């Protein structure tokens, strides 16, 4: 079709987007935001400007997905979110 | 306490306003330096006066600037006579 | 340093494969880039030297890439015919394969290859054999060839050197 | 209203979503890459013509029937913004689990 | 003339030659910087003598594509003064930080300086909305940097709500970009101001809030401030006086610039009757979070933006009597604000920290440096025949005609307080002291005192200065002159 | 040449099932790796549609960016 | 023997600043949903 | 579930308040104001048949040179708030050897392609940046399949320099008439200029900017994940 | 030509059988195999079938050596893509289904 794929790629990229954010796990968060560049490469590219497309082709998709969980690293990998006895205090 | 004599002759010359806030400013200022040397405490209280004083001056001046239009100081008295044949009550 | 000259070769005709309408008013710009890319990193491709230009050898791997190619589709269609709607189950496979092979680029060959027949992905290639993902297991737990398991691409890529 | 649209401004919503209600840092960096890839979503889609579509051949196709040449050099810059101001941003993330000991919006104290 | 395009391209070599420069040794690195913010200095006052010997900006064009194709840098009577003025501070900078800043990876430190000096020289002569925001974003990312260049965990947090708060801002911004192309489809402000009149008046409504929202959020007013008084309190003390002295007259002037390109639309009144209440209640917020103040350095920090935030109270209230006196606060505060931060860097950096209980004490200890802050903290109050007095009794005067009376008494109600957070400060490093330590620091008892002796010679002739921002606010007071100058 | 493209629709988002559901940390992963291969041919797919020798270009440079990326996702989980 | 103050102890009484204990609109409240969160008694509790 | 619920409420009227502020056009072809002069004078006033690469470094020539500001800042502002002396690898924890070899030959495979798209910004799209950011991916390749990996830092960001002084020298020669006016193709200063029109000669001044643009943003990734992957 | 349209039509179905095959897989490891296997060679053949596609029509012939370019790049990318994320999924636990034998990786690790 025509505009039904549209539909399929922007509400793609929206249930990529609210389960980018409700997760705990950064990784998992780092898959996500992978996945959002995805859809905004193909968004970008179907509404025809390959120029942008390509440069978030090669900025979003292991340039600030691959440089962040490059930064989770040495970092934390859960919310730590905690069961205990002085616990959430 | 030259600076604050210089800040006397300038109210009492002071036929503008624009010398006149100026040299009530410096006589404000020159007091105070002079009682700033010790006894911080008496001396800061008489600065935060005086200078509610001379800025709530500088907030009337402002309301008669603004409702009037001119800030010269002689005529200002001329155009008070041409109104005096709820925002006063303030001044 | 003959080496150069051949990463040189391959940069080049890749360089031809990637752009349809190759003019001989734009070729210099590109053999200029692949000579700075070869001299920059022409210490990666030393498969033994500029010894690759045999022509039993390149006419012996682009005759068996459809080898190559009919064995994809044919397992893959095989593993399309698992997904039956209440049967036939996959259960997973751990069976290894020891290789003899040098000229490490083919233990990479084997490996990318194995894992495009019909599900056998590799995982933590040692330097003595194969540990392979495969499929139902009924064959053996431990296999003392290759054949039972996937196609003999061992003895074509004995010859890649 | 059109998909684009829609869905432009809601990734940015999203992304603004993602700075107010979480907690952990690095979710609220997540938030701030998605709303600007939201952003430049928005910045690409204003100036779709609906119609005529070549913005770089001008050989095979004829010219006065290309899409938008203005927003397409107001995104080439403002992608790499936001990969840079992560990438500023994330080395300050990184010295904050150096120094301190977590990584909590609640729990960093000076 | 475009000879004089010189005061972004000359920052950018140099800054691109310094790190070519940091393996070929250690010696000439930081005396790489002083001799070309002294070239910065150097073609700063051709523009600026170039700007006020006729009546006619340089405009600098982007090539040989005249506006609105292209980008005009409209070098006007407000930007080679503010150009002028900021390669002083800068040049006041550089012979500061020679031998003050090094405890710290000082290989990498000149190009961030120099290319916040490059942001400065860009965003107060940009005439695209396009380059307006790129030029924010490099001094956006410079302060990023740059305030967390201690790795000291005070100081990393105290970038990481300013690169959050910035990154959400910059977003915000690009969105108001796109909508005011949205309506028009033009982005010189040239082609833009005789263009917004009838565009759209619910779309150019949205468009220009979020447009002054997203510049602000860089700048200081109410809500997104509160990073800047932990950036002063965390950063290396060169830095604290350009985040201080610049970068608040950049966002504020670019602020209150288009501003006034956009004054004939409906909605706007609301828009600048918002940016005059949040100017208010950044003043007093601000001016009275420094009484119970400990770290003399936030007691500073606090000073600095009550002063930018008056200066918000004048930008945006009429067009005149008090625009191009908002001016006359810019160029002056400037000076003083630099000679705040020198005098607290110099005393973190002589005795150590900026505590008051390592802060008293400085009446017979310390020499004339002391009297540098004792001159600079009597001029915020403005009390005696000064420059902040002419300057803060023109922006009082201002808030008269409209808008009155209500955000006079909030602004004049800070300086009231302003009047109890100095000399509860004065007092306790004059006439507290009981230390005899000598202590010579004669390094900056001469070029602080210089700098000290020219707000005493703005303090008595300043109609030899006032006669400039008369001139200077033909920049932002209307937008026919402006357009007819670029067209 | 417009069948296909309902068809590449109908198979992106019965993928989204992986990552929406998939209790482990890894099927996400596995999740998006098949889908950039899918929109990479949804991609070389639509330079049929408009007809342009240009729309290539983007698609091979998005078969690399996908690769990088589930190596750098797949690296830390073994160090 | 050891008397601590002089006036030390007692404090100034003060207009606004019980707003100070305002301050817990916004952390988590500390309580603990026993239908159902557990609470994990000692190892040791007697019984 | 109050500051959730409160935040989608407020959110729905931002978003609201953009969607009526959306009411410009539904989509349609009145836009171009100045936008035509773009399209219509950029076979002949530049020579890049492209149209992206001709309005962001000609018409709009101070926008990816504060670009290009931006990512040697981040570039500088990493280094500065990463340096300890020391820089050493975390823990290596080797884990394949298909994965090494298998980033050892595909290395030129991306370097030769990434400097594919950084000259060719005439009939292909893009520019030189997403050229130079698969050049720092080709850079991460060997980066996280290697137990070292350390290109040598001195010598490095000199070239990052250096290209980024190319950029600005293109403007400094430029100054010798005019603003930018291209130095290429308009007048025969170094060589020629204007051959055609096509991808013959290199159009005009815009190749030699994207290799030398390529080239800086290809070494300032690399930089970044170099000095972001370096423990004590 | 029509033999093309043919092909294209042979690797879309066998792109949403893939996609099929996806979420018909118990655990982790067949999801995993399964789908590196039929997401990548009906790839290639639609891309081959996109180039023989335009042999005729298109323009002339050049969409085919860009195709066989991103086909031949593709088909020896995504093998080490599948090992990489099944060899990192072995470690930090992650069982595997009721297998006949999976001891095999588990004791060559604890040989020592």
């Amino acid at each position: 079709c025509i505009v039904c794929i549209e539909y399929i790629i922007v509400a793609l990229m929206i249930i990529s987007a609210i389960l980018a954010v409700e997760w705990r796990d950064l990784l998992a968060s780092t898959v996500g935001m992978a996945a959002v560049s995805l859809f905004a490469s193909i968004l970008f590219f179907f509404l025809q400007a390959p120029d942008v497309a390509m440069t978030e082709a090669a900025i979003g998709a292991a340039l600030s997905a691959a440089v962040f969980i490059f930064a989770i690293k040495r970092t934390y990998r859960y919310e730590t979110e905690e069961l205990g006895w002085w616990v959430r205090w | 306490a030259l600076m604050s004599l210089a800040g006397a002759l300038g109210v009492f010359l002071a036929n503008d306003f624009v010398v006149f806030f100026l040299s009530w400013e410096i006589m404000t200022f020159a007091s105070f330096m002079m009682v700033f040397k010790y006894n911080r405490h008496a001396s800061l209280k008489y600065f935060v006066l005086s200078i509610a004083g001379a800025y709530a001056m500088l907030l009337a001046i402002g309301i008669i600037y603004a409702k009037t239009g001119s800030l010269s100081f002689p005529e200002i008295s001329a155009i008070f006579r041409q109104d005096a044949m709820t925002e006063t009550l303030l001044i | 340093i003959s080496r150069y000259l051949y990463t040189f070769i391959v940069l080049f005709i890749i360089w031809l494969f990637l752009t349809a309408s190759l003019d001989p008013q734009e070729l210099t710009i590109g053999a200029l880039f692949s000579a700075i890319a070869a001299l920059f990193t022409y210490e990666i491709f030393t498969t033994r030297g500029l010894a690759n230009l045999h022509p039993k050898r390149v006419l012996y791997f682009i005759a068996y890439i459809p080898y190559f190619l009919w064995a994809m589709i044919m397992a893959n269609l095989d593993v399309a015919y698992r997904v039956l709607h209440p049967k036939r189950p996959i259960n997973p496979g751990i069976v290894e394969c020891k290789t003899t092979l040098t000229n490490n680029v083919g233990k990479m060959a084997l490996a990318n290859s194995i894992t495009l027949t019909p599900g056998t992905i590799t995982l933590d290639v040692d330097g003595d054999k194969y540990f392979i993902h495969w499929i139902d297991v009924k064959d053996s737990s431990v296999e003392g060839a290759s054949e039972h398991i996937t196609k003999p691409f061992e003895k074509f890529l004995r010859v890649i050197f | 209203i059109s998909s684009y649209y829609f869905g432009a401004i809601s990734l940015i919503l999203i992304g603004l979503y993602a700075v107010l209600v979480k907690k952990n840092l690095l979710k609220i960096l997540i938030g701030l890459s998605i709303m600007e890839t939201g952003v430049n979503l928005l910045l690409i889609s204003i100036g779709y013509v609906s119609g005529k579509s070549a913005p770089i051949l001008s050989e095979g196709v004829t010219a006065s029937n290309a899409v938008d040449p203005i927003p397409q050099a107001l995104v080439l810059t403002a992608i790499v913004i936001g990969v840079a101001t992560t990438a500023m941003a994330l080395s300050v993330a990184i010295l904050l689990y150096e120094k301190y000991g977590t990584l909590n919006i609640e729990e960093i104290r000076r | 003339s475009q000879v004089a395009a010189l005061l972004i391209a000359l920052p950018l070599i140099s800054a691109f030659f310094v790190p070519v420069l940091k393996q070929i040794g250690k010696s000439l690195i930081k005396p790489f910087l002083v001799i070309i913010t002294l070239l910065q200095t150097l073609i700063a006052s051709w523009a600026f003598v170039q700007v006020y010997s006729t009546g006619k900006p340089i405009i600098i064009y982007a090539g040989g594509w005249k506006p609105p194709i292209g980008i005009n840098l409209y070098i006007g009577h407000f930007a080679a003064l503010f150009i002028l003025v900021i390669a002083v501070v800068s040049f006041l900078m550089a012979l500061f930080n020679f031998k003050a800043v090094t405890v710290e990876p000082i290989d990498k430190y000149a190009m961030l300086f120099l290319l916040l000096l490059l942001g400065a020289t860009g965003m107060i002569a940009t005439g695209d909305i396009f380059n307006l925001f790129v030029f924010m974003e490099i001094t956006a990312i410079s302060a990023y940097a740059l305030t967390a260049y201690n790795k000291t965990g005070e100081a990393a947090e105290a970038s990481m709500k300013y690169i959050v708060l910035g990154g959400i801002g910059s977003s915000f911004f690009l969105v108001g970009v796109a909508l005011i192309y949205g309506a028009t489809g033009t982005l010189n402000m040239a082609h833009l101001a005789m263009l917004a009149n009838d565009i759209n008046p619910t779309v150019v409504q949205v468009g220009l809030a979020l447009i002054i929202f997203g510049l602000a959020v860089e700048a200081e007013l109410f809500p997104l401030n509160a990073w800047a008084p932990d950036a002063y309190q965390a950063a290396p003390h060169p830095i604290t006086v350009m985040f201080s002295a610049f970068v608040v007259k950049a966002g504020l002037y670019a602020m209150a610039r288009i501003l006034y390109l956009f004054k004939d639309v409906s909605g706007w009144s609301s828009l600048t009757k918002l940016l005059i209440a949040m100017a208010t209640l950044t003043v007093v917020f601000a001016e009275l979070s420094a009484l119970r103040q400990k770290n003399v350095k936030r007691m500073i920090a606090y000073s600095s933006i009550g002063q930018v935030g008056l200066i918000a109270l004048a930008l945006s209230l009429g067009t005149q009597e008090g625009v191009s006196a908002g001016v006359f606060h810019m160029l002056n505060h400037a000076i003083v604000k630099t000679m705040m931060f020198m005098a607290i860097g110099y005393v973190g950096i002589t005795l150590g920290g900026t505590m008051i209980e390592n802060f008293e004490g400085l009446g017979k200890r310390m020499p004339l440096t002391s009297l540098s802050l004792t001159i600079g903290g009597i001029a915020t109050v403005g009390v005696p025949l000064f420059n902040v007095f002419w300057s803060k009794l023109r922006i009082i005067l201002a808030a008269a005609h409209e808008g009155n009376l209500w955000p006079v008494a909030l602004v004049l109600f800070a300086s009231v307080v302003e009047a109890v957070y100095y000399f509860r400060l004065i007092h306790t490093m004059w006439f507290k002291g009981k230390s005899g330590e000598r202590i010579p620091e004669g390094a900056i008892a001469i070029v602080l005192l210089l700098l000290a002796m020219l707000i005493i010679v703005i303090g008595v002739y300043p109609t030899p200065f006032w006669n400039l921002v008369t001139k200077a606010g033909s920049d932002i007071v209307e937008v026919s002159k402006y357009v007819a100058n670029v067209l | 040449v417009n069948i296909y493209l309902l068809l590449i629709g109908v198979a992106t988002l019965l993928s989204m099932y992986r990552v929406f559901r998939g209790p482990t940390t890894v099927d996400r992963l596995v999740a998006v790796d098949i889908m950039t291969t899918i929109t990479v041919g949804l991609m070389v797919l639509f330079a049929l549609y408009y007809r342009r020798i240009i729309f290539l270009d983007v698609a091979l440079v998005y078969a690399i960016l996908s690769f990088a990326g589930v190596i750098a996702f797949a690296r830390y989980l073994e160090g | 023997f050891r008397i601590a103050p002089e006036e030390k102890v007692k404090k100034k009484p003060s207009f606004l600043k019980p707003w100070f204990g305002l301050k817990y609109l916004f952390k988590k409240p500390v309580t603990i949903k026993i239908p159902y969160e557990f609470i994990e008694p000692a190892p040791r509790y007697r019984g | 579930m109050l500051k959730r619920v409160l935040a989608i409420l407020t959110i729905l009227v931002i978003g609201y308040w953009l969607a009526q502020g959306l009411a410009d056009v539904p989509f349609g072809q009145d836009k171009m104001v100045v936008g035509k002069y773009y399209l219509e004078h950029v076979k002949e006033e530049t020579g890049a048949v492209n149209a992206v690469t001709a309005v962001v470094v000609n018409y709009r020539g101070l926008d990816t040179l504060g670009e290009v500001t931006v990512l040697f800042i981040a570039s500088t502002g990493v280094a500065a708030l990463l340096w300890k002396k020391k820089r050493e690898r975390t823990a290596k924890t080797e884990g394949s050897v298909v994965l090494t070899t298998g980033a050892r030959l595909l290395f030129p495979f991306i370097a030769l392609f990434g400097m594919y798209i950084f000259i060719h910004g005439h009939l292909t799209p893009g520019g030189g940046f997403p050229g130079g950011a698969t050049i720092a991916t080709a850079f991460l390749l060997m980066y996280l399949a290697f137990t070292i990996y350390e290109i040598p830092h001195r010598g490095f960001e000199v070239t990052e320099g250096l290209a980024g002084m190319g950029y600005v020298i293109t403007g400094l020669i430029g100054l010798a008439i005019g603003g930018y006016f291209l130095f290429d193709w308009i007048w025969q200063t170094w060589g020629w200029g204007h051959e055609n029109i096509g991808r013959l000669f290199s159009g005009g001044f815009i190749p030699i900017i994207y290799t030398l643009i390529g080239i800086k943003v290809g070494t300032e990734l690399s930089g970044i994940v170099d000095n972001m992957l370096k423990e004590e | 030509s029509l033999i093309g349209e043919l092909l294209v039509l042979f690797g879309t179905v066998f792109y949403l059988l893939s996609t099929l095959g996806l979420i018909r897989m118990p655990d982790v490891y067949n999801r995993m195999q399964t789908a590196t296997k039929s997401a990548t060679l009906g790839s290639l053949g639609v891309i081959i079938g996109t180039g023989i596609w335009a042999l005729g029509e298109g323009f002339s012939v050049a969409w085919l050596t860009k195709a066989i370019v991103i086909a031949a790049f593709l088909l020896l990318t995504n093998p080490i893509s599948a090992h990489a994320l099944i060899r990192a999924a072995y470690k930090s636990g992650i069982p595997l289904w009721e297998g006949s034998v999976v001891d095999k990786y588990k004791e060559h690790l604890e040989r020592k």
